[PDB]
C-alpha cells in the first residue's frame, strides 16, 4: 500500500 | 499552505496529524496513513482502498476507490480544503 501511495 | 474542513481534519487527526493548517504534502501523507491505521486498503490487491461505513468514504461518496484512478480523492481534497 504504502508504495503505491507515496508514489501519487 | 491549506486548511482542511472539520470532517477532513478529524480524519487527518485521527491519523497522527496535528493542528489546523498543512502543506498539501502533508495531507495526503496522513490520508495514507489514516487508510492504514483504520485497516482499509486490500491486503491481497494493496491499490484498492474499501471505505464504505468510513467516514472517508462519505466524504469521497464512494464505497471504494484505487490509488491507479485517484480522481475521486482528488475531487473531495478540492471540496475539502481551503486555501
Amino acid at each position: 500500500f504504502m508504495a503505491f501511495w507515496e508514489a501519487l | 499552505q491549506v486548511r482542511p474542513k472539520l470532517p477532513l481534519l478529524k480524519i487527518l487527526h485521527a491519523a497522527g496529524a496535528q493542528g489546523e493548517m498543512f502543506t498539501v504534502k502533508e495531507v495526503m501523507h496522513y490520508l495514507g496513513q489514516y487508510i492504514m491505521v483504520k485497516q482499509l486498503y486490500d491486503q491481497q490487491e494493496q491499490h484498492m482502498v474499501y471505505c464504505g461505513g468510513d467516514l472517508l468514504g462519505e466524504l469521497l461518496g464512494r464505497q471504494s476507490f484505487s490509488v491507479k484512478d485517484p480522481s475521486p480523492l482528488y475531487d473531495m481534497l478540492r471540496k475539502n480544503l481551503v486555501t
